[PDB]
RNA sequence: UCUUAAGGUAGCCAAAUGCCUCGUCAUCUAAUUAGUGACGCGCAUGAAUGAAUUAACGAGAUUCCCACUGUCCCUGUCUA
RNA sequence: GCUCUGAGGACUGACAGUCGACUCAGAACUGGUACGGACAAGGGGAAUCCGACUGUUUAAUUAAAACAAAGCAUUGCGAUGGUCCUCGCGGAUGCUGACGCAAU
RNA sequence: AGAAGUCCAUUGAACCUUAUCAUUUAGAGGAAGCAGAAGUCGUAACAAGGUUUCCGUAGGUGAACCUGCGGAAGGAUCAUUG
RNA sequence: UAGGAUAGGGGCCUACCAUGGUGGUGACGGGUGACGGAGAAUUAGGGUUCGAUUCCGGAGAGGGAGCCUGAGAAACGGCUACCACAUCCAAGGAAGGCAGCAGGCGCGCAAAUUACCCAAUCCUGACACGGGGAGGUAGUGACAAUAAAUAACAAUACCGGGCGCAUUAGUGUCUGGUAAUUGGAAUGAGUACAAUCUAAAUCCCUUAACGAGGAUCCAUUGGAGGGCAAGUCUGGUGCCAGCAGCCGCGGUAAUUCCAGCUCCAAUAGCGUAUAUUUAAGUUGUUGCAGUUAAAAAGCUCGUAGUUGGACCUUGGGCCGGCCGGCAUCGCGCUCCUAGCCCGGCAUCGUUACUUUGAAGAAAUUAGAGUGCUCAAAGCAAGCCAUCGCUCUGGAUACAUUAGCAUGGGAUAACAUCAUAGGAUUCCGGUCCUAUUGUGUUGGCCUUCGGGAUCGGAGUAAUGAUUAAUAGGGACAGUCGGGGGCAUUCGUAUUUCAUAGUCAGAGGUGAAAUUCUUGGAUUUAUGAAAGACGAACAACUGCGAAAGCAUUUGCCAAGGAUGUUUUCAUUAAUCAAGAACGAAAGUUGGGGGCUCGAAGACGAUCAGAUACCGUCCUAGUCUCAACCAUAAACGAUGCCGACCAGGGAUCGGCGGAUGUUGCUUAUAGGACUCCGCCGGCACCUUAUGAGAAAUCAAAGUCUUUGGGUUCCGGGGGGAGUAUGGUCGCAAGGCUGAAACUUAAAGGAAUUGA
């Protein structure tokens, strides 16, 4: 079991430091890849779309999921970024200025979309909600 | 238990309560030293004198009749050990195994027993040169090892 | 190999959670004596015979089954007299009973001795 | 399915073995029938007729690169 | 190149006397930056193909990728025998013997 | 006293050849994994899954797999005083 | 060491000499999206993450390098040179450095003014006096924090529950709501004379006349299947569009989409995104887990690491109301502190622990006081006859470690009296300094003071804890299919040979390939070769695991038991390191019986590369050398303690009569009964544990700590790529990431 000796100290704090890597958590915190991921550990990123692309549901679902192919200024990235909402996709437009944001989940793919991370938040500027909500139109 | 097999056994000797020598036993200190050392003399190691005298002479202990171990009295008179008894018989007994090793190399067990006596006489020979009884370099050559023991 | 007050605690313990009257504690220790008085005298146990024939010694303890628990920390901390507070919550079923045994320069004594006299030592063990 | 005594297995390759042939792709190049790495329906590779590799070696055959130079541009001149 | 410094020993009576042909370090100064000053004296690297290497080979056009080679394997033979020579009588291996002779 | 110049030193940027380390990126072809879709072929495994299952190692086969030598039961036996 | 240089120590540099310094307690190197700290967030405790930032310390001025002036600079709002960048040019040259304030480009998800002022705080100058983009003020400011509007009160009213009776009524009491209902009240948002503020303006705090009818002076952000509080509303859409963080909704009756009404949650805020803390006892020191779910190394030896048995007086006390001070059977005091001959005094082992204290930068953190209106704050402020000033505050706490100091001396290390070189009041000898008798400086010396050495007499209780239900070692009789070398033996199989006899035999559910009148199978006899050691053979022994069965001998070893033997802590577990390690495998000799991967055939089959059968290579066996893995299994590391019951059985030992197909009689040996150890186990039971199967050890765990090693953190990818390293080779040891995914898995229950 536990090495309880009281001179025994290096041996524990060792011992914790090396499994601490087992953790997945803390192994991908300071592994750095975050850092070689497409944000580059960044919140949101700033982009151009190249075209509007469409991507089938996983299984249990049957869509098609209006995903968009946008490259990110900042590192040269390209990915695919979903467009939230019903019909609200015509307001992007090819080499269109748009802001992807994470889509939920913490860097992983969510819902029934195979192979997205990430969502668009705003176009040419304006906000895509204000789009959707006619609030105030590009 | 048993430090190199797994045995777990319990056989020893029980000391009786009383310190004190029984009745029977009186025997005269002087004469028992003289016993000792004429047994010792004899060439003979502490753990025989000690069932010579439990045997024959029906000397219980030699502490119970004189207040003085075996070791002490022979190192008292100048007899003792030059080489500490169980690492002695240690060595002895490594110094077979190792004659009988060279004429069978394909006796594996008994490699694994000579490496358990040779680890057994560097523990032992450890203790005795942090006590002082062996010289502080006195190191257990495997080559001049025949000479030292029988 | 051995670390009594272990060897003991742990033999009281279950002689007391099964029933028995008296026990036997077959190594014994000036730590083991000091110790069997606090719990005497807080209370916990009756009177005990020492068996001091000629050997390590040995210890029989005439239970009451008043007492409920008791443990050895092995591992022995260090515990100044303002930590004394947070082990007694942490060791013990309230702040009302139950007793943690440190060793202190003024001998084996338990933590509200220790308070009054306002000295720290190393735990022992507790009792409650 | 016909057929054989057995239907070329492990490997290997436009190789000193490939007619087609200056094969197709990549690299080397400003430009390459050359070289190298691949691809293999191999005219006609292939297992002591030995297969595939392989450090060291080599007055052995080839190819590129650095320094070097009258080999050349492009000839001149001196001596026996 | 010149002028030096230092280290490295022998014999005789931890020091003194005498002797010692050579090697190795370092510094100064100096020159038309010349110094292995004549001579003597490896060009180098990245890869392929072939043969393992050393060795031998067509004297007088082929020096090799060819032959030999170690290594591996196969075959025959136990003496009244195997391989071979002789016109014959006989002989070689054999002053030998299977860890041997012989044939690939 | 003193400038230009100059000398021998010391610090020394900066350029250049080579070696080397690190971080990215190209590559004909080779070969992994994942996922998709309404594909081809088989039946390996789960019941004694119709050859009990599996573990080490060796070889072979379109593929699952088979077979040898050894092990185990997570076996289909806790059993021969019948 | 000698020196130089520096303000100065110093390999800071030189000359000479030496070869050292560091390292598993992690050196050196590598990464850092790393300036350090005070501190920030979260916090039950422990912790986890962060720290560019206004306070302190360091560093830097585009990158380096070198310098002058000066007390102070290797200074850049100073210079000199080079590199990068760039400006003016009258074409020669010359001038550069916003990581100062403001601003512009660019980069990016991502950051305000090219404003005013020295009035406050402080600095600076030759200095009351100038300057201060330090600093302060005004402007943009939903970074974060604070207080806090968007209505209140009334009776009418269709109503709606008691309560006036409750009956049978009816209306009636807190006013609950739909009331643009009806009504007079109140006010600030805003506007505005002013005043005050201000360095000048401005915000604020005050306030003249304005400033309310619920449409307006209008509150939103997210939802309404579950988790999660709130629609079995109504239309559209039809596995489409779309929602949905997960589960899922959507394929024509969609509470999930898209919309209207309604409702809910928070409300001047609220969602999304990433990082991070809690949740998370899923990082587990406090506090996890390893029989079967992820996970005990194959096994042992082992160095450092970690951990270590018992013992040594504060044992009885007077004392005065936890201690002062006190005696016994307190090794000394000459010196300070030193009593009306006296407590309580120095030097002749170290620490760790704890107590008290010092010293600890402020801001922060807690915390006191104080009516800024409260508040977040701030460090103010309060009464006088709120008339010629009184009372003042501006505390305290913490601060982990390291360091300094006093007292405690249990607990634990390190260290160490058996060769007595030990302790002890004394005596003089080896030799030296010198003071008051050197009134001066002093200087060798007579009894004298002190080293140091030094011999002998003296005394003392003269000086070594027991022998662990720890360990080693010894001796005795045993025990074992433990090991090695040699060795007898057994039938059988194969082939052979000899002899007989004649149509089959081998094989299967069935066949054939095969052997067979050159006599197969079958019978007996003999030989040869090489493997295997039946039955006895077990819920049995030995072994560290792997493993180990014919006999006898030799060789060496080993557990257990027995012991009034010895030594005395010598021990446990172990990164590095080391031995053994089944089968298969690899290299090379020997052998080549049986079996047999490969291979070939015969059947089967849709096929059959397989199951079945026949032939058969390597192999199977021995030796020499490697390999280093197994479901190497008890899927259960090792040492130790306690806890429950029983009979079996193996080994040893001790105690009992009662008989031997034994024995010159007993003893012994065989058997029976009882009891101790020590084995492998086994059976019933919870009073225990657990997810349970199950476990008497997998128990003595949320009432959690005996020690120690290894190891797991969802499933894959993957024991894969790479790097290293051992190996001849197969391989072994070490060993990721991308990306994929919402389950994979365990135990048991019902069914099928
Ligand atoms: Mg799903
Ligand atoms: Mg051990
Ligand atoms: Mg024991
Ligand atoms: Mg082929
Ligand atoms: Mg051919
Ligand atoms: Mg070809
Ligand atoms: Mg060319
Ligand atoms: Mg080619
Ligand atoms: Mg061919
Ligand atoms: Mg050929
Ligand atoms: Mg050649
Ligand atoms: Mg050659
Ligand atoms: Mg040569
Ligand atoms: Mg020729
Ligand atoms: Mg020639
Ligand atoms: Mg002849
Ligand atoms: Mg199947
Ligand atoms: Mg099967
Ligand atoms: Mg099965
Ligand atoms: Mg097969
Ligand atoms: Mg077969
Ligand atoms: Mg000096
Ligand atoms: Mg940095
Ligand atoms: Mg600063
Ligand atoms: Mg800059
Ligand atoms: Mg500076
Ligand atoms: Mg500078
Ligand atoms: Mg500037
Ligand atoms: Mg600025
Ligand atoms: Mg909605
Ligand atoms: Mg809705
Ligand atoms: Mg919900
Ligand atoms: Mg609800
Ligand atoms: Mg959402
Ligand atoms: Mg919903
Ligand atoms: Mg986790
Ligand atoms: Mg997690
Ligand atoms: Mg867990
Ligand atoms: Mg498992
Ligand atoms: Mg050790
Ligand atoms: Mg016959
Ligand atoms: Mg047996
Ligand atoms: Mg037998
Ligand atoms: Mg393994
Ligand atoms: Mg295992
Ligand atoms: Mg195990
Ligand atoms: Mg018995
Ligand atoms: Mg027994
Ligand atoms: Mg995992
Ligand atoms: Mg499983
Ligand atoms: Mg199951």
């Amino acid at each position: 079991g536990k090495t309880r000796g009281m001179g025994a100290g290096r041996k524990l704090k060792t011992h914790r430091r090396n499994q601490r890597w087992a953790d997945k958590a803390y192994k991908k915190s300071h592994l750095g890849n975050e850092w070689k991921k497409p944000f580059a550990g960044s919140s949101h990123a700033k982009g151009i779309v190249l075209e509007k692309i469409g991507i089938e549901a996983k299984q249990p679902n049957s869509a098609i999921r209006k995903c968009a192919r946008v490259q990110l200024v900042k590192n040269g990235k390209k990915i695919a970024a979903f467009v939230p909402n019903d019909g609200c996709l015509n307001f992007i437009e090819e080499n269109d200025e748009v802001l992807i944001a994470g889509f939920g989940r913490k860097g992983h793919a969510v819902g029934d979309i195979p192979g997205v991370r990430f969502k668009v938040v705003k176009v040419s500027g304006v906000s895509l909600l204000a789009l959707f909500k006619e609030k105030k139109e590009k | 238990g048993r430090m190199h097999s797994r045995g777990k056994g319990i056989s020893s000797s029980a000391l009786p309560y009383k310190r004190t020598p029984p009745s029977w036993v009186k025997t005269a200190v002087a004469d028992v030293d003289e016993l000792i050392t004429k047994a010792a003399k004899k060439g003979q190691m502490p753990s025989q004198i000690g069932v010579l005298l439990r045997d024959q002479h029906g000397i219980p202990l030699v502490k119970s009749v004189t207040g003085s171990k075996i070791l002490r009295i022979l190192k008292a008179h100048g007899l003792a050990p030059e080489i500490p008894e169980d690492l002695y018989f240690l060595i002895k007994k490594a110094v077979a195994i190792r004659k009988h090793l060279e004429r069978n190399r394909k006796d594996k067990d008994s490699k694994f027993r000579l490496i358990l006596v040779e680890s057994r006489i560097h523990r032992l020979a450890r203790y005795y040169k942090r006590t002082k009884k062996l010289p502080p370099t006195w190191k257990y050559e495997s080559a001049t090892a025949s000479t030292l023991v029988a | 190999g051995r670390r009594i007050l272990n060897d003991a605690l742990r033999t009281m313990v279950n002689a007391e959670r099964r029933g028995k009257a008296t026990a036997q504690l077959q190594p014994i220790s000036g730590v083991m004596i000091s110790f069997l008085n606090i719990m005497k005298h807080r209370g916990y146990i009756k009177n005990f015979e020492v068996f001091d024939p000629h050997r390590v010694g040995k210890i029989t303890v005439e239970l009451q089954g008043r007492i409920k628990d008791c443990k050895a920390l092995t591992y022995r901390q260090d515990l100044r007299a303002t930590e004394i507070e947070k082990y007694r919550t942490r060791m013990l079923p309230t702040r009302q009973w139950g007793y943690v045994v440190v060793t202190t320069p003024n001998g084996v004594l338990d933590h509200e001795e220790a308070i009054r006299q306002n000295v720290g030592g190393q735990v022992l063990g507790y009792f409650h």
